[PDB]
RNA sequence: AGACCGAUAGCGAACAAGUACCGCGAGGGAAAGAUGAAAAGGACUUUGAAAAGAGAGUCAAAGAGUGCUUGAAAUUGCCGG
RNA sequence: AACCCGGGCGCGAGCCCGGGCGGAGCGGCCGUCGGUGCAGAUCUUGGUGGUAGUAGCAAAUAUUCAAAUGAGAACUUUGAAGGCCGAAGAGGAGAAAGGUUCCAUGUGAACGGCACUUGCACAUGGGUAAGCCGAUCCUAAGGGAAGGGGUAACCCCG
RNA sequence: AUGAAUGAAUUAACGAGAUUCCCACUGUCCCUGUCUACUAUCCAGCGAAACCACAGCCAAGGGAACGGGCUUGGCGGAAUC
RNA sequence: UUAAAUACGCGACGGGGAUUGUAAGUGGCAGAGUGGCCUUGCUGCCACGAUCCACUGAGAUCCCGCGUCGCACGGAUUCGU
C-alpha cells in the first residue's frame, strides 16, 4: 500500500478546486505519502510537485464567430432560420421597440416645434 | 422567515440574506446569488 | 526477448529490435464498431508475443495513444511497431514507429545503426 | 438549521452509541463462563435503531 | 419437598433471557450447559500467501487440544469384498 | 451405561454374549407408578444428500498502456490516452430520516454476491466550538389547562 | 320484451371510450434473409432453489374404465454435451 | 480438417482483379460583395476569394501472387492384448 486518497481530499481543498484537476507527481510518491497535514501539502503545492492541471478548453470561439455570422445577415431564407414563428421574436418584441420610438420621435418633434397641439393629438392617436 | 438564504450560481455557496454577495473562494462581490424560493413540491 | 542466438550461427545476440506491422483489421472487424479500440490493443499484445516468441510483452504508452487517438469506434488499419527484444528473461518492449508511406524492408538495419552510434 | 438538534433524544442516542463498544479484553479472563460474544452490539447497515 | 423433568424435556428463559431479533405501535420472541485429577491450556526447531502444517513436549487418555465426556443415524471421501 | 460390529436363544415383542470403543455407573425377582413404545399426520425441530460446481453475477458498450506499492494486483493508487454525467440516468447547498457511518492509524476471520494491498468490513484513537446560523419568542387547523354535569369510572363537552 | 327528468328525441365542440370505410404508407403478410448489440458457448472465480416414497425404453393389451413399472410382444454398448 | 528446415511455410512489402470512386497539395476564374493602393492620366493591383474547374481512371483492398527482410533447428502426454 500507499493510500493517496487523503492527500487528494486535501489537495483539492487548498487549490480550492476539483480532484480530477489536482495532480500529484509519480516521482515524489513517498514524500506525498508523508504529508499527513495541509501545511505539508502546501509545501508540496509551493515546491510544485502537486499541481492544478489546466484542462481542455472552450467554445466561445465557434460561437462568437457564429454571432459575427449573424451580424451580417445569413441563413434567412426559410430553412436554417428556425425556432417557431413568432418565438424567435414575438413582434410584441418589435412593438416594444416601435412603440417607445414613435413616442420618443413625437416628443422630439414638438420641442424642435414643427406641428400644432391639434396635430400632435391626432397623430399620437393615429 | 420568508427570506431564506441566497445560494450562489457560480460556486453554489449559501451566504445569507444580509450579506450582499457570495464569498466561498474569491467569489468576492460576484453578486451571483439567488434566494431560496421561499419553500416546494 | 530473444534476438537470442545463443550461441549460433550468425547473430550475436540478446536485444535488438525489429519493426513489424500489426494488422488490426481481421480481429478488429470481429469487435463491435463502438467497442473496437480495446480490441486492438489486445491484438497488438497477442501478435508481438507470437512474433517475438515471448510471453512477457511491454507495449509503450505511445502505442496506446496511437490506437485510441481516433477514439473508441475508430482504430487504425495497422500500425507499425518497434519491438525490441533482450534478456535471459526474454522480454519484449514495444513502441510506435514512423513512415512516410512505403514498404517492408530492412528495419533491422536502422536499429543496428542506432546501437552502433550510442557510444563513448 | 441544526442537524436535528434536541439534547434530550441526542444524548441518549450518543449513550447507546458509547454502549455499543467491544467488550474489554479483560472480562474474558477472570472469568466465569462464555464464548463471550458480547452481543447487544449494533451496526450501521443492518437491523434498526430503537429508543 | 418430590414414584416430576433432565438440556427438542422442564418455565419462553439451567447460559449474557423477556436477551438476540421482528413490528409504526399495541405486541411478538428464539437458539443457546459438560477439556482435564491438576492448566499441566501445546516450549524449542523446520515450513508457509494466510492459516495452518510437520516434528516434539504434557497427561491414564489429546480420535481429552478449546461449542474439547460419550460421539448414533443422514451423509462424504478414501479404501476392501 | 451407551455406541459399532458380529456370535447364540426365543414364531416373536424381545433376551443374551464376544470384540472394539467408552470411562462411570448398572441390573435381576416381586410388588407398584406411568409425560410408557411410531415410518406416516401439506406432522415439529434439527441435521443432511441429490438437484450442481447448475441458475444469477449480461445492454450507459468503459476502459487501455505504462508505473507505485505489496508475500499477492483486471478491479488500491499515479500519469497518459479514451469516454460518460448536464434540472443533474454520476455537479453544489440542504429538510426529514440515519446516529458516528466522518478523520487517522493498524489489520483482514466475516462482508462487499469476485478478487482487495482497498473499504461506508474489523480494531483503536481523534473531531462538531455562535451575542450577530438555527433552536429561542409569537401566534395559526387545534392539544387544550379552568366551573357545571352525563359518566362509578376511563372519559367528554363547555 | 322502445318511449318521455326510471327522462324521450335531437344535436355542434371534446375523447388513451365502442364499430365501420377511404387515401397516404409500410416486412403484418407473399416469405423469408443479412446484419448489430447483449445474452448463448467455452475459461477463471463466486455460487444458489423449486423438487425429490420410487428403478425409469417402445407397441399393444389389461387394470378403479388415461401405465416410466403388470402381461405379451419388440428394442436397447454405458457415459457425457 | 490443415501445414510444419524432406517447406512457395508464416508475418510484414507490394503486383493482379476485382473492391469503392475522384485525394492531400497545387493553380484558374463562371461567380458574392467590399475596401484600400499603383499612376499624369490611362491602367492596373492587393486584400478577406461563399460556390466551380483544372493538375487525377487519385487513396483505401474479408480475394489472388512472385522479389527482399524476420521466424520457421521444438518438445509435453499416453498406452493394448
Amino acid at each position: 500500500m500507499v493510500s493517496l486518497k487523503l492527500q487528494k481530499r486535501l489537495a483539492s481543498s487548498v487549490l480550492k478546486c476539483g480532484k480530477g484537476k489536482v495532480w500529484l507527481d509519480p516521482n515524489e510518491v513517498n514524500e506525498i505519502s508523508m504529508a499527513n497535514s495541509r501545511q505539508n501539502i502546501r509545501k508540496l503545492v509551493k515546491d510544485g510537485f502537486i499541481i492544478r492541471k489546466p484542462q481542455k478548453i472552450h467554445s466561445r470561439s465557434r460561437a462568437r464567430r457564429a454571432h459575427e455570422a449573424k451580424q451580417k445577415g445569413r441563413h434567412s431564407g426559410y430553412g436554417k432560420r428556425r425556432g417557431t414563428r413568432e418565438a424567435r421574436l414575438p413582434t410584441k418584441i418589435l412593438w416594444m421597440r416601435r412603440m417607445r420610438v414613435l413616442r420618443r420621435l413625437l416628443r422630439k418633434y414638438r420641442e424642435a416645434k414643427k406641428i400644432d397641439k391639434h396635430m400632435y393629438h391626432d397623430m399620437y392617436l393615429k | 422567515y420568508n427570506q431564506d438564504k441566497m445560494i450562489c450560481r457560480k460556486c453554489y455557496a449559501r451566504l445569507h440574506p444580509r450579506a450582499v454577495n457570495c464569498r466561498k473562494k474569491k467569489c468576492g462581490h460576484s453578486n451571483q446569488l439567488r434566494p431560496k424560493k421561499k419553500i416546494k413540491n | 526477448m530473444s534476438e537470442k542466438k545463443r550461441g549460433a550461427g550468425t547473430r550475436k545476440d540478446e536485444v535488438v529490435t525489429r519493426e513489424y506491422t500489426i494488422n488490426l483489421h481481421k480481429r478488429l472487424h470481429g469487435c463491435t464498431f463502438k467497442k473496437k479500440a480495446p480490441n486492438a490493443i489486445k491484438e497488438i499484445r497477442k501478435f508481438a508475443q507470437k512474433a517475438m516468441g515471448t510471453t512477457d510483452i511491454r507495449i509503450d504508452v505511445k502505442l496506446n495513444k496511437a490506437i485510441w487517438t481516433n477514439g473508441i469506434r475508430s482504430v487504425p488499419r495497422r500500425v507499425r511497431v518497434r519491438i525490441s527484444r533482450k534478456r535471459n528473461d526474454e522480454e519484449d518492449a514495444k513502441e510506435e514507429l514512423y513512415s512516410l508511406v512505403t514498404v517492408a524492408e530492412i528495419p533491422a538495419e536502422g536499429l543496428k545503426g542506432l546501437g552502433t552510434k550510442v557510444v563513448e | 438549521m441544526p442537524s436535528h438538534k434536541t439534547f434530550r433524544i441526542k444524548q441518549k442516542l450518543a449513550k447507546k452509541q458509547r454502549q455499543n463498544r467491544p467488550i474489554p479484553y479483560w472480562i474474558r479472563m477472570r472469568t466465569d463462563n462464555t464464548i463471550r460474544y458480547n452481543a447487544k452490539r449494533r451496526h450501521w447497515r443492518r437491523t434498526k435503531l430503537g429508543f
